[PDB]
C-alpha cells in the first residue's frame, strides 16, 4: 500500500491508504483482532475527500467518499462479508472512463 | 432525507476536485499506458506513432 | 457588354474585321461561329468550376447558344473576355492579334484569376498527429491533440 | 501535481516528430538516376542492379531528330528530416530533462509529505488501538 | 461541339480552310480523313485508358467511325479536342498552324491532363518492413507491423 | 515579489517561440520534388514511394513543341526554424535562468 | 501528395517562364541588436559591483 | 485482488501444457483417465511458424 502510494504521488500527485478492523481467531494482535493496511488504486478518482478540507493529511475532511470497483464475483464477495443482498445489482458514478479500447 | 444529503455532499466534492482529478488520471495514462492520449485520431487514419 | 453577341462583336472590333470603323459589315454565321468559340472556351477555362470562375452562364445542352443571351459576367470580366475571345479567332481570319491584345489579354486573364488565387489560399488544418498544448483550456475536454485533416 | 505532468507537452512534441521523420524516412523514395525511356531503350538490364558488367550504355542517336541532348543526369535528393525536426526533437528532450526534475536528495519535499502522511497514519492507528 | 464531325469542321474553320468565312466549302473526303485522324490522335492519347482520359468513344471495329457519331467528350474538353486536331491536319493542306493556335491546343492538353494527374498522384501505402508504433491501439491485435502494399 | 513574478516575460516568451517553432515543424510542407503534370504522365506509379523501379522515367518529348524543355528539378527548402527564433530561444532562457535566483 | 505540380503552359504566350523558386528570407535579428544585447549585458555585469 | 502478492484473490487458475507421454504421466500421478484427452484455453499463439 504505501509503494502504490508513492508510486501514484510520483506519478498522479496523489496517494491514499485505508485502515481496517478484522478479527482474527488465531494469531491476533489484541483482543482477537488485527489492523491492516490494505491499498487503495487510482486515489485520485476513487477517493473524493471533502471540498472544504484546507490541510494535506485531509484531517479537517468531515465526510470522505470512497468509490469501490469490482468484478462480479467480488460483488457476491462485498456483500456476503458485508450481509448485502447480492441479487440487487449496485450503482455508481464511475470513477474511471474508456478513453483507452479495454476489451 | 439521508440520501439526498449524502448525494449533495458527494456531488459538491465531486464537482469541486473534477480537474485536477482529470488531470491526475490523465497523468497515470500518459505514464503508465500510452502517451499517444488519442482517443478520437486513432481511428481515423492507420499512421505511424511512435513511442519514445 | 451585355450580351454575348456584344463580346463577339467587340472582339471582332478589336481585331479590326466587322467594325464600323473601317466600315466592314457583320456575317450572321460569322457570329455564330464565334459564339461557338466563345463557349467552348469559357467552358475550358470554367473546367467544370475546377478552373477560373467568372459569372458566365452556359447554355444548357437542350437549347444552343445564342448571340442575345446575356453572358453574366462581372463588369470587371467582360474586357478580359472579349480580348482573349479576339485572341482565339485571330486565326480563323488568317490574322495574328497585335502585341496590345495579347498583352490586355494576358492581364485580364491575371486579373480574373487574382482573386480566385487568394480564395483558395486557405492553410490546411493540423496535422492529426500534432498535440495541443497545456496552454489550451479545451485540453481537459480530453482533446489533447488535434482533429484529424 | 506530481512529476510527469509538466513534461507532457515536450514529450508528446518529440513523439511527434520522431514519428514524422520516421514516416519521411519510409515514404521518401530512394535516390534513383532520372533517365529517359529511350536513353535506356535495350540496355534496361544493364541498370538493373547486377555488377556483370562494366559499362552503363546509353543510346547516343533519335531517328526523328539529331543525337540526344543527354542533359547532365539528375539523382532524386536524398530524404532529409530537415534541420527543423531535429532541432526541436533536441529542444524538446531538453525541455523534458530541465522539468523533470522534483527538485535538486531531491525527492525530500515528496519524502516530508510521505512523513506528514505516516505521522497522519499513526494518529488514526492509535485512535483505532484505543478504542479496539 | 455536339458530334465528330462538327470537331472537324471547327479545327477546319481555325486553320481557315473550308470556313465560311472565307466562302469556302467543304469535300466529304476532307471529312473522312479528318476523322480518321481524329480517332487516330484520340486512341493514341487514351492508350487503351493508360494515358489522358477525355470522355472520347472509340468506334466499334465493325462500324468505322462517321461524321454524326457523338464524340462524348466534356464541355471543357472540345477547345483542346478540335485545336489538337487542327494543329495535326495543318500538314495535310500543305500548311502550318499558328502560334496562336499551338499555344492554345498546349494549354488545352495541360488542362485536360490536370485533373487525371490530380487524381493519380496518390502515394504508396506504408512500406512491408515499417512497425506501426505504440501508439496505434491496434497493435493489440498482433498488428506490430504494416501491411505489404 | 516572491522568485517567479520577474521571470514571467522570459517564461512567456520561451513558450512562445517553441509553439511557433512546432507551428513551422507541423504546418510547412515537406520537401518534394517539383514536377510539371506532362514529365511525369504515365509515370506516376514510379515516384509514389516504393522501391519497385530502378529508374525515375520522364517524358522526353511534346506533340505540338520539341522535346520537354526538363530544367533542372527544384524541391522545398526545407522548413527551418529561423535563427532569429533559435536565437531568442536561447537569449529568453538564459534571461529566465539570470533572474531565478533568490540570491 | 508525393508531388508539387505546376502550370507548363499559357494560353496568350508560350510555356510558363517558371524562373528558379524565391522565398521569403528567414527573420536574422541583425547581429548589430545581438551584438549590442552582449555589450548591454556585460556593461551592467561590470558595474553591478559595490566593490 | 488489489495486491502485488495476489493474497487478496480467493482463486487463481494455472493451466498446464503437456506432450502425451506427459498427458499419461500426469493421468497416472492424479489417477485420471488418461483415455479422455483433456482441453482448456490455449494459452499461447501460434504467430511464429514452429513444425
Amino acid at each position: 500500500a504505501v509503494n502504490i502510494a508513492v508510486r501514484e504521488q510520483i506519478e498522479a500527485g496523489v496517494g491514499a491508504w485505508r485502515l481496517v478492523t478484522d478479527y482474527e481467531d488465531q494469531s491476533p494482535t489484541s483482543n482477537n483482532q488485527v489492523i491492516r493496511r490494505e491499498p487503495i488504486h487510482s486515489a485520485c478518482s476513487h477517493v473524493i475527500w471533502d471540498s472544504n478540507s484546507k490541510l494535506m493529511d485531509k484531517s479537517d475532511a468531515r465526510h470522505c467518499t470512497v468509490i469501490h470497483s469490482m468484478s462480479q464475483n467480488g460483488w457476491e464477495d462485498f456483500a456476503e462479508k458485508y450481509d448485502l443482498d447480492a441479487d440487487d445489482i449496485p450503482s455508481f458514478q464511475n470513477p474511471n472512463d474508456w478513453v483507452f479500447p479495454w476489451l | 432525507n439521508r440520501l439526498e444529503s449524502i448525494l449533495s455532499r458527494f456531488d459538491a466534492d465531486w464537482t469541486a476536485s473534477d480537474e485536477a482529478r482529470r488531470e491526475a488520471k490523465n497523468d497515470l495514462f500518459f505514464s503508465r499506458v500510452s502517451q499517444w492520449d488519442d482517443w478520437l485520431s486513432q481511428y481515423t487514419t492507420l499512421q505511424y506513432r511512435g513511442q519514445f | 457588354i451585355k450580351t454575348k453577341g456584344d463580346l463577339v462583336r467587340a472582339a471582332l472590333r478589336k481585331l479590326g474585321v466587322a467594325s464600323d470603323a473601317t466600315l466592314t459589315d457583320v456575317e450572321p454565321q460569322s457570329m455564330q461561329d464565334a459564339v461557338d468559340d466563345l463557349e467552348a472556351m469559357m467552358a475550358e477555362w470554367y473546367q467544370d468550376g475546377k478552373g477560373i470562375i467568372t459569372g458566365y452562364v452556359f447554355s444548357d445542352d437542350e437549347n444552343p447558344p445564342a448571340e442575345g443571351d446575356d453572358h453574366g459576367l462581372r463588369s470587371s470580366a467582360v474586357s478580359a473576355v472579349f480580348h482573349n475571345l479576339a485572341c482565339r479567332i485571330a486565326p480563323d481570319y488568317a490574322l495574328e492579334a497585335t502585341a496590345k491584345i495579347i498583352a490586355t489579354a494576358k492581364y485580364g486573364k491575371e486579373l480574373l484569376y487574382k482573386q480566385t488565387a487568394i480564395s483558395r489560399a486557405k492553410r490546411a488544418p493540423y496535422p492529426s498527429r500534432m498535440p495541443t498544448g497545456s496552454g489550451n483550456s479545451f485540453a481537459n475536454l480530453n482533446e489533447w491533440h488535434y482533429f484529424p485533416g | 501535481e506530481g512529476v510527469v505532468r509538466l513534461t507532457k507537452d515536450g514529450q508528446r512534441l518529440r513523439n511527434m516528430i520522431m514519428s514524422f521523420n520516421a514516416d519521411i524516412v519510409a515514404r521518401t523514395p530512394k535516390k534513383k538516376p532520372f533517365f529517359w525511356p529511350e536513353q535506356i531503350a535495350g540496355f534496361e538490364h544493364m541498370y538493373d542492379g547486377n555488377d556483370d558488367y562494366p559499362y552503363y550504355l546509353l543510346n547516343r542517336t533519335d531517328e526523328n531528330s539529331g543525337d540526344l541532348p543527354t542533359q547532365p543526369l539528375a539523382y532524386y535528393e536524398n530524404p532529409e528530416v530537415p534541420q527543423a525536426n531535429a532541432y526541436m526533437l533536441e529542444a524538446a528532450t531538453s525541455a523534458v530533462k530541465e522539468v523533470a526534475t522534483l527538485g535538486v536528495l531531491e525527492t525530500y519535499v515528496f519524502q516530508d509529505n510521505l512523513a506528514t502522511a505516516m505521522r497522519r497514519d499513526g494518529e488514526i492507528y492509535q485512535s483505532i488501538v484505543n478504542d479496539i
